[PDB]
RNA sequence: CGGAAGGGAUAACCGCUGAAAGCAUCUAAGCGGGAAGCCCGCCCCAAGAUGAGGCCUCCCACGGCGUCAAGCCGGUAAGGAC
RNA sequence: GGGGAGGUUUGGCACCUCGAUGUCGGCUCGUCGCAUCCUGGGGCUGAAGAAGGUCCCAAGGGUUGGGCUGUUCGCCCAUUAA
RNA sequence: CCGAGCGCGGGAACAACCGAGACCGCCAGCUAAGGCCCCCAAGUCUGGGCUAAGUGGUAAAGGAUGUGGCGCCGCGAAGACA
């Protein structure tokens, strides 16, 4: 999941609260872990 | 009647602060004065443009990210000799340059246009060689 | 950040505890402590250095038998040790100790426009199956119709050995002060007689 | 603020107490001022930036207060076999999951206090000064490895296999 | 013998304290870690760096028309050239 | 199944070159690019550690000797941290 | 439209993109397009929205609590959102 172009809400506790300019899909069990790139 | 040509005039010194102002709208203003466009005699091929001696170009004002996005570039004709710093660092390390680059492309690129940039002094002070009038401006 | 200029001589290879050593052997000698330059009136500390004393009538004048002392001035006039500020007396070569690493400055000794295989060393070839001229001929140099431009410091045939250069790590045991000299590892630039002067490690400084 | 002397200088408030006093500069877009007993905040409208920066500031004079109302409370549960410490006078020393020791030393501001090898204690007098050596020390021992072994907040491990988990 | 040893800023990345958004957060303010990589610390050239830098000195002024303003003009000085 | 960079291959177009710019690899000198093979870094795993899988960061330097084929494409050995 | 308007400005530069038919001389003025912070000649004009990335200073599908405006159905002092 690091580094596609769609950086969605995957599992419900993931968060796009957007940080230095590239949203990045913050998790827990960071296979979970999409990002701006 | 056959336009008037000024004669030898006195160059008339002047002094100007610098901190707290915006780099670019400074020289802005700083060319024109090297130059006799303020002067109501005017002449393109003579050089009678006041001196500027400005103080304390260490605190210059720049707006946006330039502080840290801005960068300066100078080639050295050797291969991969692209050498280009940062506004950032060009204040910390002999900054009276800042305000000279600024003003240098703001002048003429002839002759005389480079012969004007020597009538400009900067200091990273304040502080000049009070050399004599200089009446400082705003 | 200490420091004493020297003359270049021999490189034998002396036996220290056990093992076979090859050994570069410089005259260090007594050079006049002539006046300090000032971070004032200057920028930064150094000290001027003179040699081996011989100039009589010859090398006169302002002599700097003015500058603050006299003394008289060597044959081998002076230079200076950069950053560098021992205590006053006219230092000579013991100012180190046996058994350490230090630096040092040499006039490589020249040799003339020289090969290009030489020089730098390219490669070149043809001995039979390519031609009997380009033997020793760079090859290649540019490019095709772009950039097309020679390039600043294209590696060119011209002059190698007439320079000048400093030194990292050199192991001294060997020293006689009792006719001024200095042993170390062995591998001084210069011809027997030309410029030599030590100065201190860099190893971790 | 009863026994505590809050002011406030430029755009930076400095704030006296009987801990001792620290430095809290925030922006001077609203209104930083010590008055009847609690210093008080008002922004100068209710835009972005200024509701954010009011928020945060207000928050941050709010806590720095406290950082000399006593605000040290926090220290390090470390867990795990060669997990070993001893505070040697004024040096933090420890040999865990590592081979030599470790000298963990007091920065100004904020001061170790061990209590013995296994939950190793703080006294730090500056709220962000702290946590930063909090999750400093913790990444210096990086616990978790799967089940257990290493420095913990009140940190809980996460589960996974051990001489398992590699099909 | 050398590549390095070391200082500082940064990469993605991890963290501190924290708001809008009463909860949360590595973030938009502030602190911190972070790479052979960027800048120095290394080695040569280098003040045509027409800003032509600065130090240590050296010799010294009119000697012939220009009184005024600049020229010029033969032999000497420290020196330097053949 | 759509969208796109890249202008290296292979197709299309034919204008400066018909008062010439001499086509394949190798010799030899490089040199610019990162979508980076070794090396640093960290993220993460259907990751115990050992190695691996993978995604971003990062040109600083480096990236072998041969057998056969005219041959780049290629196969093969002996190796490399590659 | 050029060609035959490679005559004149703009457009950085630029046969045909916009203005505009050059008999000739002037040291006058309206104006065209484009245009005014400074090159380079004329508003750091006036009045008001937006933007905070160099967007400006050349790309898409598509993505996103970016930031401000326009609105629709709830929940609200009977006590809500957390």
């Amino acid at each position: 999941m690091k580094v596609r172009a769609s950086v969605k809400r995957i599992c419900d506790k993931c968060k796009v609260i957007r940080r230095h300019g590239r949203v990045y899909v913050i998790c827990e069990n960071p296979k979970h872990k999409q990002r701006q790139g | 009647m056959k336009t008037y040509v000024p004669k030898q005039v006195e160059p008339r010194w002047v002094l100007i602060d610098a901190e707290g102002k915006t780099l670019g709208r400074l020289a802005t203003k700083i060319a024109t004065l090297l130059r006799g466009k303020h002067r109501p005699d005017w002449t393109p091929n003579v050089a009678m443009g006041d001196f500027v001696v400005v103080v304390n170009a260490d605190k210059i004002r720049v707006t946006g990210k330039k502080l840290e996005q801005k960068i300066y570039t100078r080639y050295s004709g050797y291969p991969g000799g692209l050498k280009k710093i940062p506004l950032e660092k060009m204040l910390a390390t002999h900054p009276e340059r800042v305000l000279e680059h600024a003003v240098k492309g703001m002048l003429p690129k002839g002759p005389l246009g480079r012969r004007l940039f020597k009538r400009l002094k900067v200091y990273a002070g304040p502080d000049h060689p009070h050399q004599a009038q200089r009446p400082e401006k705003l | 950040m200490k420091g004493i200029l020297g003359v270049k001589v021999g490189m034998t290879r002396i036996f220290r505890d056990d093992r076979a050593v090859p050994v570069t052997v410089i005259l260090a000698g007594p050079c006049p402590v002539v006046q300090r330059r000032t971070p004032e009136k200057d920028g930064y500390t150094a000290v001027q250095l003179g040699f081996l004393p011989q100039n009589p009538k010859r090398v006169n004048r302002p002599l700097k038998g003015h500058f603050a002392k006299a003394g008289v001035e060597p044959v081998r006039i002076l230079r200076e040790i950069r950053d560098f500020n021992p205590e006053g007396d006219t230092v000579t070569v013991e100012i180190f100790k046996p058994g350490e690493r230090v630096d040092v400055t040499g006039t490589s000794k020249g040799r003339g426009f020289a090969g290009v295989m030489k020089r730098w060393n390219f490669a070149g070839g043809p001995d039979s199956h390519g031609a009997h001229k380009i033997h020793r001929h760079p090859g290649s140099i540019g490019n095709r119709k772009t950039p097309g431009r020679v390039y600043k410091g294209k590696k060119m045939a011209g002059h190698y050995g007439a320079e000048r250069v400093t030194v990292m790590n050199l192991e001294v045991v060997d020293v006689i002060p009792e006719e001024n000299l200095l042993l170390v590892k062995g591998a001084v630039p210069g011809p027997n007689g030309g410029l030599v002067i030590v100065r201190e490690t860099k190893k971790a400084a | 603020p009863k026994g505590v002397s809050v002011e406030v200088a430029p755009g930076r408030v400095k704030v006296k107490g009987p801990k001792g006093e620290l430095e809290v500069p925030v922006s001077p877009e609203m209104r930083v001022v010590v008055e009847e007993g609690v210093v008080r905040v008002e922004r100068p409208s209710d835009e972005r930036r200024h509701k954010s920066l009011h928020g945060l500031t207000r928050t941050l004079i709010a806590n720095a207060v406290k950082g000399v109302s006593e605000g040290y409370s926090k220290e390090l549960l470390i867990k795990g076999i060669g997990y070993r410490a001893r505070l040697v006078g004024r040096a933090l020393e420890l040999t865990v999951g590592f081979s030599h020791p470790v000298v963990v030393e007091p920065p100004e501001g904020i001061t170790f206090e061990v209590p013995e090898p296994t939950r190793v204690r703080v006294s730090g007098i500056d709220k962000q000064k702290v946590g930063q050596v909090a999750a400093n020390i913790r990444a210096i021992r990086k616990p978790s490895a799967y089940h257990e072994k290493g420095i913990y907040y009140a940190g809980e491990p996460v589960r996974l296999k051990p001489g398992k988990a590699g099909a």
